[PDB]
């Protein structure tokens, strides 16, 4: 087991500098403070000599604010000087109430430190491929090369030759400052169509269904998880993936700690302890924890067949509609009442690829979605009694005829599951019919992934459906590729094919560059462009570490990340906050918004020199010297209520911030919006929500039924609690890598016995998409024939075995993957120290 | 001055331990709850002739709840936020919210059979120095 | 400046475990001790509580044994447990007398530590190219793949299809255990012709000239530098490159500290303080230090034109022979007296490529080498008065008619300089004529590079001249390449072309492997072999870090290095020592000798399965479980006097060891040989030394005169004091990289003013071989038109601009390089913190 | 505990320093020879209104010989083994045998004009703790 051997930590002194910090990572956006003080000064044990005002020579009790773990401590540069830092969760923050996840609690230890040698992998200088290898250089040099190649290609072949992959999210590697900068470059200065997002291969929404219905996907607040009678959690492993939302808001409901609150806010209405329905093919630690806190009688785990959610929801919708367990006044007052005809190709296909479902009235939706309890039981594999029970737990009125308050939450089991558009709508149907939108204890919401921080110019030019960028690249189209803050090598679909072609195409440009004289830059650029004309690709990577896809790129530009810059984002409650800079960027790295600005400026200069002054002019409006300048040009001027928000004002509000949109500012407080749609006016032209006529039509993505029918195992895939994303920071973190040097694949022990596999064996997962490796982890709770592999992992990428299959809007259907498994090697030595015991807490 | 100075404290004698039954103990002082545990198989940090006597802090390193032991599983389990630690593998967090594996004692078995604790490999919850 | 901010270090306790350690790095082989003790125990300040027996609460005086710097401290794994370690120079060692260089003094800090995060770059697991990228795996898997591909290729195409690059040197990354293992694999089990060494592209000696003459290149002892009347240092920058030999043995001579000793050992002979002749085109810090210690009157810096040494030596030989300043009895008694005729193509060419010079008698050598002072002055650029003075300082008898004792030392200025064979012989001629071989205060020796640790089976099959391996690879020949402990990407000649072709050829196999199923291994191997048949190369790298050439390899095998294993080697005095293991190899890495054994075993298994039992049998004799087993099978059984040496016996002798060859063992002491040739019996069939008839014939390597004539600057190249080799460890060491993030190119300030360059500017060096980058470092002592660039450096490889030119025996002529220089970029920001002041000490 | 406790010692007043003439001092005690030096240009670690007052250990970190200052070069030079340090660049070893750059004082200029030293960024030669 990995052990740091740190016997003691420097004590934060009374006069430490305090910074408000939002967690870098997940959607929950837990509140922290970063305390910093001069190297070689320190706090003491007596109350007067430390930040806590406590005698630190005494053992602290459970849940104490007056303690921090080693991973919360580091030494970092601040205004040119080494300083101690502690990044500690905030007790006063209403999101986390002092909790920090295994992820958030190691922000300090995953920061860059020359002094204590943490994260030396971090990029410090621009790199360019020349003289046979990657070589460091200056910004002026690196930006000149990128600008010249990009400008030439765009002039010769049009902007369609420019391919972009970029983050669209909040938090570290995103946020409003950074999404604006990249957005303004590619949508204002340019009109780039062939652009994709970090987690999907086109410029689309994850949740077009709910949006088209008029229901924005983040409509409630976190208090609503405390107040609901029933939580319906779909395609979410919240304990591992929205940890502190679950621990600090769902659990109190399930434990009955919320009853006092429920009775104060909703008197003259009955309240028992919360019940929870979890819709997930796999039994996760989330299910185990719910059973353990609420009791098995109050947890309903619907272990559906993979990709059959829509059948389930349609059945639930039908049953609830027929029983009349619906908010009749809500339907009449706030939803579309107009009849409207089904499109000619319904129900197999929608009016077009742009619109996979048919929006309509409640009555038409009910008739169109109609499915019996028996039909859904066949498709889902559930018992009739289970589906009926769920309907009762969702719709059945409480004792006095009062409507049951249900919070519906969904994440990637649904969003990357079968028939995204229709499944999303089917779920939203239930929320709308039961009047659980815009009201306490309600909501139909993404439980989210990253934090949110999106503001950009109009994307109208991109189209709907947008271009399937990965297929363009794999097909030999495109000339120049700008990759900002994502790594397709570890995280895209159909990844094995993607890597084979990407390497081959970028190699063409590498061989050209190696054979050309760099010091004569015009000859170098002509050589790059000749390789591109022959089918090569020139790739530029903007990142914080040497990435996997970066091993194929020709220029790497080093970014500064949250903490090294000011950054703004909102959590899954629309709670917006400023993360105040507490350290310096490593080396010469700079924030993404400023990189964009500097790139714009170089495009202006280079195009001016080429003589296209008209096109040069389009790249003005980037005179930014600091990230705040990007915030003011973007969020402040473009978000709803942005005029009310500034760094100074957000700072005064602390880690609690305020909930977007801002509606005003009085006496040092930005006035916010607790819940959306409290007035029953939705996000459509006429202000009425739409239901969705969304009939089941099997596995809809091409290839999927075939892949299922011709392979042995379900290769479910997703997150692990300890690992953040594609392990970009974690790969240089001994605590994480000591636990999982290979990605695990959770396998039923009798499936393993049958296959001749032992715990720790290194296995190839393979199908017609590609192949990859993982470490067999025996998992008694796993169902026979159903495996779960950690996604995104550098030492075994499961995206290799996901097919190119998407829905009509180009949503990647990662979760529905099947494949064969065979042994590559007996369990390696470097795996002998691992525990292979159950991850489920035992009482 | 520094490098933390650990005391060499007697915790128990090897004859006191029964296979798979943890013995309540405290190290490096009265206020630092832990256990000694004979596991029946040779394991990392384990001492005695069979190399299976380990010692751990019994206080969760995440938020400081007292850990319970499961005998059937040979794991320490946390009722706070559902963490699980494996004392057969150096206290590795099988799953949990702690950024630390379970702090383990550096044990020594004396000629007479007494078990001494002379150190701890990770920071104990609720103290900014293992020795106060 | 980089500052560690380490205020205090743990004190080594009285009961620390002591290990004898020889420096990992340079030829001098300074003595150290590694002390280790349990993590969480420590020493105290009172004498009884620490290893020194000293009160550590008081400031120590100059040269104290009771202190160590932070870079001498770390925490490392030892038998599975973290322990403190201090690696400290040994006061009692006669080599260094307590000195440690900037290199040796950071062995601890450049060791692997999970605890303190040092050298996390170190390889921990075998890696194989599959599923689109490099992936970790088990040893069984990786060795099986390497064996199967190698075995198939060798069966189908012969052993000539197997290309090998390997260390042949001592110390870390070499030694007797490791050279034996690799030697036995490739020369006993196999008969690999197409093999090269780490620093040169064929299986040759660096010093065939001296060896053919009967004079082994390491014939004296370090005490002889203290005792000589004159030291002649040729092509050596000893203060930077043999630091402690220079500081602990040459300086005492120059300062006059040796006089007492000189008078005791050589009474009835006069002795003044030592004088030194330095033959080097560039003024180095070595020249400066000699002037500063001895006085300018006692230092004769001959700043010859690049590559003109042979003209100098021939002139010196002629002058000394004519004056009669020769050891007449030594010549008559110990040298060849037989006349022998010049070969027909002399003097332009020798009898064949195997023999570039003509071995002969003194008289014939004199007549053949004959050159006047005036002709030599034209060629060398020196003044006549300077050349005459040198002859006087070498040959002129002392007051009473007594012969002047001169130690002749040479390194890479000569060995990688013009006409290696003849220049070496010309220098040796001077030593022989003046009787300065096998006598106190004499010697003609390599000052060396790495330590020595060579023992291998016969290499007869390799031929002389041996195959030019780089040219085979560049020409598309060879199928499989095994690379052990060297990185051609940074360090070979004609490196830019080498990298372009190597990438292109290994890419072919990569694209094949990515598109094949790995889990069906027979199909994978057939795909690899198809790519090889089309001109690809399958490459296997055995190393301790991710190397540059390793970015092109398909399998990487992790090695353990000195300290993580026991290791034996000798220094430049033939002083042999054991470095006792004090820590564990990182992860699953293993010593090179054992890797070789394990590879051999896998070849045996695989060939047995294929049914070639005859060939399988050739791979027996590798049942080694520990490195000592390799020592006993190799050195003990095969070295001269090896029967007298064991680990146990070497250990008892400490860091002083003994000087090879061993001649006996009495009362716990291996009895050694202080100097070679004390009896005047040389290493030839008849026991007589030969002189060399070695006339000047210009720049002899093809292309060189052409390259000089058509480019502006000399691009001299070599070492810097702070940087060890190709910065393989240093690239993850902040102290080194903070000082030189780019390699420097020393340039005259007026050359810089003329070219429009400023300190720190990033410049392209280019010629018809290739191109590269470096950082302009203004250097007032540099001659106009003469630059010096740091070699081997990952952020600017000067090997890129060295031509393919070798001598007849395939000795690379790195030092004679010319090229053009032009600006790539204004000084980058990451270079603003550097000092650009003179490296020369000012008194 | 934890960190070394540096004293805040008065070394000199700003009015005592002449441009490019080092002033002998000792920090963090009598036995730790160093200098204050006014360089005339703004430099790293430098204090005062012109940001050019620096303070360094004057004892070579390689083997402990006393460093000499060259006024024309603005360098510290070591007669032992020819090391050279640059006080205009944080004490960077321009060339030498030390594995450390020159230990530099953390300086503070008071309210009045007194110069205080409150720390040192690297291990001073001949002591295993900067404060004894
Ligand atoms: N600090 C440090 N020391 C090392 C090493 C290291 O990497 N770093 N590596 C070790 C190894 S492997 C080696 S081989 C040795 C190398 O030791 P050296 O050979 O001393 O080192 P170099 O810098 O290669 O070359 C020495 C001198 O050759 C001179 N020179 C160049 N051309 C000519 C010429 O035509 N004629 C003459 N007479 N001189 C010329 C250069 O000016 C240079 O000063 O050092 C060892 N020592
Ligand atoms: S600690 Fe960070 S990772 Fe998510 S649960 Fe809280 S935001
Ligand atoms: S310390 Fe090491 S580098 Fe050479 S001079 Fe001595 S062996
Ligand atoms: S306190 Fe043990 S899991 Fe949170
Ligand atoms: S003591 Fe100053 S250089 Fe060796
Ligand atoms: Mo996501
Ligand atoms: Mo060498
Ligand atoms: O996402
Ligand atoms: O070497």
């Amino acid at each position: 087991a990995f052990k740091r051997h740190i016997d003691r930590l420097p004590i934060i002194p009374a006069d430490a500098k305090k910074h408000n910090v939002t967690c870098h990572f997940c959607i929950v956006g837990c509140g922290y403070h970063a305390y910093t003080w001069p190297i070689n000064k320190q706090g003491g044990t007596d109350p007067q000599n430390n930040i806590f005002g406590v005698d630190l020579s005494e053992q602290q009790q459970a849940e104490s604010d007056a303690w921090y773990s080693p991973s919360m401590y580091n030494v970092v540069k601040q205004d040119g000087r080494d300083v101690h830092v502690v990044i500690k969760p905030d007790h006063e923050c209403v999101v986390n109430s002092g909790l920090g996840s295994v992820r958030g609690a190691r922000m300090a230890e995953t920061s860059f430190s020359e002094a204590r040698n943490t994260q030396q992998q971090r990029l410090t200088d621009p790199l360019v491929w020349r003289y046979g290898q990657m070589q460091p250089t200056s910004w002026d040099d690196a930006l000149d090369l990128v600008a010249r190649v990009t400008a030439k290609i765009v002039k010769e072949k049009g902007e369609d030759a420019l391919i972009v992959s970029a983050f669209d999210h909040g938090g570290a590697g995103g946020g409003y400052e950074n999404t604006w900068g990249t957005g303004k470059l590619y949508f204002e200065a340019m009109k780039v169509k062939n652009i994709r997002i970090h987690n999907r291969p086109a410029y689309n929404s994850e949740v077009h269904g709910t949006r088209d219905m008029g229901v924005g996907e983040l409509n409630n607040c976190y208090e609503d998880a405390e107040l609901a009678d029933t939580i319906v959690a779909v395609g979410t492993n919240a304990l591992e993936t929205q940890t502190n939302y679950f621990l600090n808001h769902w659990i109190p409901n399930l434990r009955g700690e919320s009853l006092g609150k429920k009775k104060e806010l909703m008197p003259e209405e009955p309240h028992e302890a919360g019940r929870i329905i979890i819709v997930d093919p796999r039994r996760t630690v989330t299910v185990n924890a719910c059973e353990q806190t609420a009791g098995a009688d109050n947890v309903l785990h619907l272990a559906i067949n993979s990709g059959t959610d829509l059948a389930l929801f349609n059945a639930l919708f039908t049953y609830i509609a027929d029983k009349g367990w619906v908010d009749r006044d809500f339907i009449d007052k706030s939803t579309l009442r107009e009849g409207t005809a089904r499109p000619p190709l319904y129900p197999a296909r929608g009016v077009s690829e742009a619109n996979p479902g048919h929006l309509s009235s409640f009555e038409d939706a009910v008739e169109g979605c109609r499915m019996s309890i028996e039909e859904a039981a066949e498709i889902t594999g559930l018992d009739a009694a289970q589906i009926i029970k769920a309907a009762e737990w969702i719709g059945m009125p409480k004792e006095g005829g009062k409507r049951r308050r249900v919070m519906f939450g969904y994440e990637k089991g649904l969003i990357w599951g079968n028939d995204n558009y229709r499944t999303n709508g089917a779920l939203v149907n239930l929320a709308l019919a039961t009047g659980n939108i815009g009201r306490p204890g309600g909501g139909v919401v993404r439980l989210g992934g990253h934090q949110e921080g999106y503001v950009r110019p109009s994307d109208a030019h991109v189209g709907r459906p947008a271009a399937y960028v990965d297929q363009l690249l794999i097909g030999g189209q495109g000339g120049v590729h700008h990759i900002w803050g994502c790594d397709h090598y570890k995280t895209t679909l159909n990844a094995h094919e993607f890597k084979r072609v990407y390497k081959k195409r970028t190699d063409m440009v590498k061989d050209a560059m190696s054979a050309a004289p760099y010091g004569d830059r015009e000859a170098m650029v002509n050589a790059i462009v000749d390789a591109i004309n022959q089918g090569g690709l020139f790739a530029v990577n903007v990142d914080i570490i040497p990435t996997k896809i970066g091993e194929a790129c020709h220029v790497i530009l080093p970014a500064a990340t949250s903490g090294e810059m000011n950054l703004t984002s909102m959590n899954g409650e629309r709670r917006m906050r400023l993360t105040e800079r507490y350290m310096d960027p490593p080396g010469q790295s700079m924030p993404d918004c400023l990189i964009a600005a500097r790139l714009a400026n170089t495009m202006e200069r280079v195009l001016t020199e080429m003589g296209d002054v008209g096109y040069a002019a389009q790249f003005k409006g980037f005179d930014w010297q600091t990230e705040e300048d990007a915030f003011m040009d973007g969020y402040n001027k473009n978000a709803h209520g942005g005029e009310f928000v500034t760094y100074e004002r957000l700072s005064a509000m602390g880690t609690n911030g305020f909930q977007e949109p801002a509606t005003g500012f009085t006496d040092g407080k930005i006035e916010g919006t607790q819940r959306l749609y409290t007035d029953g006016v939705f996000s459509t032209d006429d202000g009425k929500a739409r239901f969705m006529d969304a009939p089941w039509r099997g596995l809809q993505a091409p290839g999927k039924q075939q892949q299922k029918d011709s392979h042995k195992y379900l290769i479910n895939n997703g997150r692990a609690n300890v690992v953040w994303q594609s392990a970009y920071l974690d790969q240089e973190n001994d605590f994480v890598m000591d636990r999982f040097p290979y990605p695990f694949i959770e396998m039923n022990p009798e499936d393993m016995a049958e296959a001749g596999l032992k715990e720790g064996d290194l296995v190839e997962i393979y199908n017609d998409a590609g192949a990859t490796q993982a470490m067999a982890y025996p998992t008694p709770t796993a169902r026979r024939g159903e495996t779960f592999m950690l996604f995104g992992f550098p030492t075994g990428v499961q995206g290799n075995v996901t097919s190119a299959g998407t829905n009509e809007l180009i949503i990647p259907n990662y979760k529905q993957t099947w494949g064969n498994i065979r042994k590559i090697s007996d369990a390696p030595r470097n795996v002998a120290h691992l525990s292979f015991k159950s991850k489920e807490y035992q009482s | 001055a520094a490098g933390v100075e650990y005391p060499a404290n007697r915790l128990a004698n090897i004859s006191e331990l029964t296979l798979n039954e943890p013995l309540d103990v405290a190290y490096p002082d009265e206020d630092a709850a832990g256990v000694l545990l004979k596991l029946g198989t040779r394991v990392e940090g384990g001492v005695g002739p069979d190399g299976d006597i380990v010692g751990f802090s019994t206080i969760c390193p995440h938020k400081g709840f007292p850990l319970s032991y499961s005998a059937d599983n040979k794991t320490f389990n946390c009722p706070g936020h559902f963490s699980v630690f494996d004392p057969e593998k150096g206290g590795q967090q099988v799953w949990g919210q702690a950024t630390q594996n379970l702090p383990q004692y550096v044990l020594r078995v004396a000629d007479n059979g007494d078990i001494f604790a002379e150190g701890v490999d990770e920071l104990i919850y609720g103290r900014l120095s293992n020795v106060l």
